[PDB]
């Protein structure tokens, strides 16, 4: 809408008011990168026509959206200026991302954490680290949608990889800033016939990019690698491991079990009296409200709640690591194993009949809200 | 996503049925507490900053094991995360009080909250105690039984919305348990 | 789907903020508007079989060509498919009177109409003739209230404008 | 700025479509609410010099330490700066009672408050002591109508929640 | 309606069990002292995350060899399992306070738990002291004589419910020993 | 990626063998039906829009569970997707018929089609029926046995290409089963 | 049952046992005046936490040398151990009140107390002064003559159990004389 020549909008850096448009598209990154010779060639503004620039912007920025002809007129607003040269293809995907057709299939329907991971998949063509999420999740908290898409397009990572004339794509650069950052990029970017719309939870890179260890599974990276770079290893060896990561990646089998949350349970023969291993760690999940005459009391049975292994990390080890000065004055061995144990009567309150008392011995130590 | 108006169409879309006068009065009953719902959300976001800062510090003051080093809420960054982490729960429950059903926060906030807090290492038993303070103060405001802050209202019953927001806050707690 | 509530809740979430006093103000209009459109819904639901019967054949009265062989209406059962094809449209404008926005009409009846009616050779001019026959047949004293006839006609021509 | 009109006319533009029946219905709420808040603006504009004189000093009655030397209140004139520095907020509550949303409150008073009040050493707790002193003094028989005092309180606590 | 509660706590084919508005006073007329008994469980399950974190740390600060090398609360695979096991006793005893019967507590929770703990090597000297803290923690919340938290209630006597959980915690102390 | 001339070079790259006169005449026979393959691809893309629209409506007319609400081809957007979903299957088998081997569709169309249709909820037995109509029609065109449309050709044998495209249409069926 | 209560005490390990209501009426018939005696124990141990926290605080206000540096209640390791010996006198006189004998008081508690207080440097003239306050405290609780906490009781006379506990408290003091 603005001008027939516009390199940069919104005046974020000071040196874009004097910056020209790029007269030619930018070069490839200068490292070796053995994978990209098997890859198809990148599509730019000045080598290809508008039939395939629109398809690859749908194949990368829109994921695989299946935009119809009456669907997305906001993209048809933004595409009609790109064919007139009124904005570059760098600014065009800023107009695609800020549009509501990008919002009404990636922002409202996916989760809050998954919206950041799809933005690195579409705009930068990779998958972020945890520190890249934690700087991008505050823009969704304090500044909203429009400033968060400005963090990709006005970044220096975009302008060095694509510049003003190159459609976004999966850039294999060989020497990466982290060894995770290759194979988390590859796992985030599968090949053809995959979209983002069915996986309303993505749930697998949402927990590999969540904690900084637990790098993702090898068959989830041998799957979208290119060809004469996967073969003689995907006939039937890892192929059944694939056709599984696919019934689990599809329908979003939540990885509490095998990926993170890793608890050595006891064998089933060890208890056998608290039996029926479907049950075994189920509790009543009780909730009361007690407000007016609509307050309900929702007593559900809960699921097999696991020891969380971090609330047992903060406390019982980091917390309460006191246990000091335990010589406890060893004099006179009349005791037996119970040095000071009160009989501890504890009368269960005499509601006049059918209520009775039992007693138990226990070692007693005075608490810390006690004497002086 | 799905409000209270569009909840009765997707139940009727599976039957291919026209919405008629057998359940329109159930939807017309929802509009009759329109202003009763409308003041209730306004009383939530009135004291929303004082809501979450009393909730997280109350969770600290009963369980001081996170302020100890090695704890999850130890450093100054993670307390700024945790004051932000309970603020998103207040922000999305207030959407469900406005939409009338737990459908906006279910696929955006709760969808994948369980393994996010497990993988980062959030103590999930303390997150139950975090939002249970936010449950008991949300019913304290919309029944106006808050002692230190009393807001003027038109008199009447509002306990039907009090069971609404208390059915949302344990849906968050069940999604993180 | 695209209601007046989902308009203001997603816009308050895309800004990343609480429901402000504009957003509480937007829902206050719905008390003044649902009293008129919800009785237009039950007037549609209580008369839906008549408005498909004596108005679905008005497309065939205008377009009497398409019952010829080799064309879009071949036998008796595709005409029975055609009265099924327009019953879903009268279901959807009943489905948008109850919402208050145009939400259930777009992705369920509109989005993708340029694809399926071009491949299966279904003439959209015969669709909109049957819908506009229902549009000009509204009146105040017989059908509904004088206010509900505005908004029931205001959803039908949006189906005309999106199909044409 | 961020009004109830400019919320629904930008969300219609970011979708790239016409104003539908969901967008036309949101302006119908302004017929039912502008009778309540525009009376409150005339009660604020007719009493603006009173509500900064006997309510701007109440922060100094709460915080008498600010008038110590070496602090944010040094001489007579910074206190005369301060009553101007609170009157711009009460102009902005008046600037959003007539809009209907929180439009002119955000980018004119809120957006950038964490920068200038931290660098120049101004305590924001002594801002909200003066603002919430005006908040609890609303009542139905003397001040305004019963509905105007709900909305006038609903813009004050948004300024409390933004600064705190 | 308690059959519906008892069928979901022995893990039959329901997912959860909700009690309505008219059924809630029907439940309150069924059991005796229905207003106080719902207030007693609401005191317990609001502080369940604080109680088992204090009782496990109360068990460690009596016998500090559990977090010594060779102990049972060393290797925090085990320490998160012991923090799980305190919650499962508290969640089953809060149902038995709600139902008024210990019959769910004996057949779902306690048969074979003496056989399970000798097969796992769980020491019965410290496990009784884990329960004996949680008897004293539950009995202080019911009569509102907790030191830190004083929760608001309709005033009266609740010592008939306070001696009820001391009988229910003694059945945990009987079935573990 | 891999065409028919480049298929034998990776069979010879694994042996480090110069490709010579023991299998060039097997590849010279491929050029002998060079025009027979070339007319065969043109007949598929001649009536390509009438190919898929008859095929997906034939899958509808034998199974009206999809037009029923709750079915996966009920609404208008999903019929627009299902017209286009089977069109991409025609678009890639026409690539592999031109390239002479199933390598161009096995990584661009089949690599990832199974988990997309599982997570969407696409009935896999219906898409088996949908592409097997396209198997029976693609061999009806390149054998010139289509009843409603006969095209002129040089007369001769073409059933070696009939099993070629029929081998491709069971490759898309195996990857979705 | 009392032999089963003997199995609670003498086993040199933590153990617990209760008595059901069918078994309870056999215990009230076996002992004499047992509704007083079950009220006698329940008067003491419900106020036992204040009884030892006032008696050993009353020992300090009559002899302030124990909070001198080097004195035997100076550090909090020793101060918590003085209350730990304070309560363990009070439980073992309560079960001796409950069983009605003194043989469990001599054999489990007092055999070896003189041999372990001289070996630990415990002031025996000061701990006799501590237990004589607990003799004077318990006779106020058994006759409902406490000035702060007065308890509800089925009325009558229980001065025979007032003389029974004073025959138990001096048996402690004669054991450490
Ligand atoms: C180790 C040296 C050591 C401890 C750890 C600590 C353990 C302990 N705690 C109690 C008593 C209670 N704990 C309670 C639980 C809570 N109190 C609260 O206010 C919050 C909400 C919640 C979690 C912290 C309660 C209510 C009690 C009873 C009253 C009180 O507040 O103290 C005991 C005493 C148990 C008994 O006497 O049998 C112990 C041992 N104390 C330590 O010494
Ligand atoms: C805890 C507050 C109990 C409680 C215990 C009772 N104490 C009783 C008497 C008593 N207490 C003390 C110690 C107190 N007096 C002091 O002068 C000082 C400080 C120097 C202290 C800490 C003494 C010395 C006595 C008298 C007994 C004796 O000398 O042996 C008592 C009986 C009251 C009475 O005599 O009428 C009780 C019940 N009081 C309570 O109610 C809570 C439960
Ligand atoms: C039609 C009544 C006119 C006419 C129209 C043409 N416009 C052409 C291209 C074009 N138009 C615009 C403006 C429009 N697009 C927008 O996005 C917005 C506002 C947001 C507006 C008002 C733009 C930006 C472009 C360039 C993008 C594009 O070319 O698609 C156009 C094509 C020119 C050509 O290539 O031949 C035509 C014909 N021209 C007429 O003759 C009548 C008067
Ligand atoms: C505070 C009441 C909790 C607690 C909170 C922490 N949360 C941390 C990170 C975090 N939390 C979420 C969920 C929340 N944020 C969102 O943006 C959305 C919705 C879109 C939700 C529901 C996410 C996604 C993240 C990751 C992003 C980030 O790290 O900022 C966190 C930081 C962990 C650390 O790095 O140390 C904390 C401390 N933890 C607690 O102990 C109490 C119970
Ligand atoms: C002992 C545990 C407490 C205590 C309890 C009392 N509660 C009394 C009345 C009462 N409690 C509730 C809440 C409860 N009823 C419900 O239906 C639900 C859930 C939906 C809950 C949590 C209600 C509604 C009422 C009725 C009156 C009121 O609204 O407060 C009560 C008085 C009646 C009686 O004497 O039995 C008592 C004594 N009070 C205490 O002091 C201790 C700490
Ligand atoms: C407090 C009013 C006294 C006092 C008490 C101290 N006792 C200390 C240690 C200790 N006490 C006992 C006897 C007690 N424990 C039992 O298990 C039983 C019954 C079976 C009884 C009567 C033992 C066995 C021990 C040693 C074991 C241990 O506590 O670790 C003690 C600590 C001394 C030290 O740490 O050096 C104190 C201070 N001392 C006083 O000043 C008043 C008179
Ligand atoms: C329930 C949680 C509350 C409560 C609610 C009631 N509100 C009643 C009337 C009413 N409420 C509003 C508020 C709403 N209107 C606005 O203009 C704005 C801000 C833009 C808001 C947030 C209005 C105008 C009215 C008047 C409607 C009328 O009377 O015509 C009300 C009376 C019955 C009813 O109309 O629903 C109730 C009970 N009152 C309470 O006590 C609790 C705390
Ligand atoms: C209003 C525009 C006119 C009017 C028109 C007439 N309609 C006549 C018969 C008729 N109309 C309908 C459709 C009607 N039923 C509905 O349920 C709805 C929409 C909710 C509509 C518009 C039907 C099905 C029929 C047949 C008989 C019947 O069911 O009533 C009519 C009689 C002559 C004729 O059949 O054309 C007229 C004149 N009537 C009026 O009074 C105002 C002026
Ligand atoms: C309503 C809460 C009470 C009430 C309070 C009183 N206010 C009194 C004096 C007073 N009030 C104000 C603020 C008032 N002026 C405004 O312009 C606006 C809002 C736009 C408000 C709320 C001022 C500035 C003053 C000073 C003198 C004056 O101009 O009235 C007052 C008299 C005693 C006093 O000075 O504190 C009371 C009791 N009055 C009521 O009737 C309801 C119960
Ligand atoms: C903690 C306070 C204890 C303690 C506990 C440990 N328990 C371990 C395993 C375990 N515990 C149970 C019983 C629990 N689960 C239930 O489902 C129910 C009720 C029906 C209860 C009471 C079971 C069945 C199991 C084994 C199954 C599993 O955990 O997957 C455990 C781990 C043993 C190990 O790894 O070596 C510990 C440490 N141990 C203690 O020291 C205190 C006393
Ligand atoms: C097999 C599916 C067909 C069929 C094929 C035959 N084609 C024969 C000869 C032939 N075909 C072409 C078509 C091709 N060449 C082009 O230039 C273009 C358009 C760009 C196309 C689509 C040509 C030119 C020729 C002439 C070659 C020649 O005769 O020298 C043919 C005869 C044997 C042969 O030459 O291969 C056959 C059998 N005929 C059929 O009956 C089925 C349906
Ligand atoms: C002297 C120490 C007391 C006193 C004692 C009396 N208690 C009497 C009756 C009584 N006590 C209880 C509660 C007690 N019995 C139990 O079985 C249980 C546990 C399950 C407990 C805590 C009951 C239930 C009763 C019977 C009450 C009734 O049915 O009416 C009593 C009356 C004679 C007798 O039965 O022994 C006396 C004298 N009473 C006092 O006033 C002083 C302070
Ligand atoms: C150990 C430290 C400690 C704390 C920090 C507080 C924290 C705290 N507050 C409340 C409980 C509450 N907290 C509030 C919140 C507020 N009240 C107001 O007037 C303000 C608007 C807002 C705080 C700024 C309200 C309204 C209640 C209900 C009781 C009440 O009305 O006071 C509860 C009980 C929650 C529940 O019942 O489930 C807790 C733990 N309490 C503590 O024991
Ligand atoms: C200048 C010369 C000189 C002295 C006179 C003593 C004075 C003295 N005695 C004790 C300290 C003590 N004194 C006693 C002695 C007694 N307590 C009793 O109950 C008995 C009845 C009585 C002795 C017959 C005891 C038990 C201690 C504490 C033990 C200890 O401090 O290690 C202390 C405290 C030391 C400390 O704080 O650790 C001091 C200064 N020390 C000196 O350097």
């Amino acid at each position: 809408l603005t001008l027939p020549g516009t390199a940069e909008t919104n005046l974020a850096v000071p040196s874009n008011a004097v910056r020209k448009v790029q007269p030619y598209p930018i070069a490839k990154p200068p490292s070796y990168s053995s994978v990209d010779s098997l890859r198809p060639a990148r599509v730019s503004r000045m080598d290809a026509d508008w039939a395939t620039i629109y398809e690859q912007v749908r194949r990368q920025v829109m994921g695989n959206a299946y935009v119809m002809e009456g669907e997305a007129p906001d993209i048809d607003v933004a595409f009609s200026q790109l064919k007139g040269g009124n904005l570059t293809v760098r600014e065009f995907v800023r107009a695609v991302g800020k549009s509501a057709s990008y919002r009404t299939r990636f922002m409202e329907a996916k989760s809050s954490y998954n919206f950041v991971l799809l933005n690195f998949k579409h705009f930068l063509g990779r998958a972020p680290t945890q520190e890249e999420v934690s700087t991008h999740i505050q823009i969704l908290a304090t500044s909203g949608l429009e400033a968060e898409i400005d963090s990709y397009i006005d970044s220096d990572e975009y302008k060095a990889l694509f510049g003003d004339h190159v459609v976004p794509y999966v850039v294999y650069r060989g020497t990466y800033l982290s060894s995770e950052r290759f194979n988390r990029m590859v796992k985030a970017n599968p090949g053809g016939a995959t979209s983002d719309k069915a996986k309303s939870n993505l749930n697998m890179i949402a927990t590999v990019a969540a904690d900084l260890p637990t790098d993702a599974i090898d068959v989830m990276r041998g799957l979208p690698s290119p060809i004469t770079s996967e073969t003689l290893a995907f006939g039937t060896a890892y192929y059944w491991a694939k056709v599984e990561k696919e019934a689990s990646e599809g329908r979003s089998a939540s990885p509490i079990g095998e990926k993170i949350g890793k608890f050595d349970h006891a064998p089933i023969s060890t208890y056998t009296s608290l039996c029926s291993y479907d049950k075994v760690n189920k509790a009543p999940q009780i909730s009361v409200t007690n407000v007016g005459s609509d307050e309900h009391s929702y007593v559900s049975v809960t699921s097999k709640y696991i020891a969380p292994d971090m609330a047992a990390a903060a406390q019982m080890l980091a917390d309460c690591q006191k246990y000091k000065a335990g010589g406890n004055a060893p004099t006179g061995k009349w005791m037996k194993y119970y040095p000071g144990t009160t009989v501890n009567m504890a009368p269960y309150i005499s509601l006049n009949d059918t209520g009775s008392d039992s007693s138990r011995t226990v070692s007693v130590t005075l608490d810390k809200v006690k004497i002086s | 996503m799905l409000d209270a108006f569009s909840r009765v169409v997707v139940n009727s879309d599976a039957k291919a049925a026209y919405v008629g006068g057998s359940d329109l009065q159930a939807l017309k009953s929802f509009i009759a507490d329109g202003n009763k719902r409308l003041d209730a959300v306004n009383s939530i976001v009135s004291n929303a900053s004082c809501m979450v800062s009393d909730a997280v510090s109350g969770m600290i003051c009963e369980n001081p094991g996170l302020i100890s080093p090695g704890g999850n809420c130890y450093t100054n960054r993670r307390m700024a995360a945790c004051l932000r982490d309970g603020e998103i729960i207040l922000r999305y429950v207030s959407y469900a009080l406005l939409a009338g059903d737990a459908s906006v926060l279910e696929d955006r906030c709760l969808n994948g909250l369980k393994e996010t807090y497990i993988a980062l290492g959030v103590p999930t038993n303390s997150s139950i105690r975090a939002v249970s303070i936010m449950k008991a103060q949300a019913v304290a405001f919309i029944t106006n039984t808050a002692t230190e802050r009393k807001m003027s209202f038109a008199a009447g019953d509002c306990t039907s919305l009090a069971s609404e927001v208390a059915s949302y806050f344990d849906r968050v707690g069940a999604a993180i348990s | 789907m695209k209601s007046v509530i989902t308009t203001v809740v997603s816009a308050a979430d895309a800004a990343g903020r609480f429901p402000s006093n504009s957003d509480l103000e937007s829902i206050q209009g719905n008390i003044q508007r649902s009293a008129a459109r919800l009785e237009a819904a039950e007037k549609l639901a209580g008369n839906h079989e008549a408005v498909v019967k004596e108005a679905g054949d008005a497309c065939f009265a205008k377009y009497a060509y398409l019952k010829n062989p080799g064309e879009a209406g071949e036998n008796q059962e595709k005409i029975n498919k055609c009265y099924r094809d327009v019953d879903h449209y009268m279901r959807l404008v009943n489905y948008c009177l109850v919402v208050g926005g145009t939400g259930p009409l777009d992705e369920w009846g509109i989005a993708g109409a340029r694809e399926v009616y071009r491949t299966l050779n279904l003439p959209t001019s015969a669709y909109v003739a049957s819908i506009a026959y229902t549009r000009d047949r509204l009146c105040v004293p017989r059908d509904m209230s004088a206010q509900a006839g505005v908004e029931f006609s205001a959803y039908l021509d949006y189906l005309i404008n999106a199909l044409s």
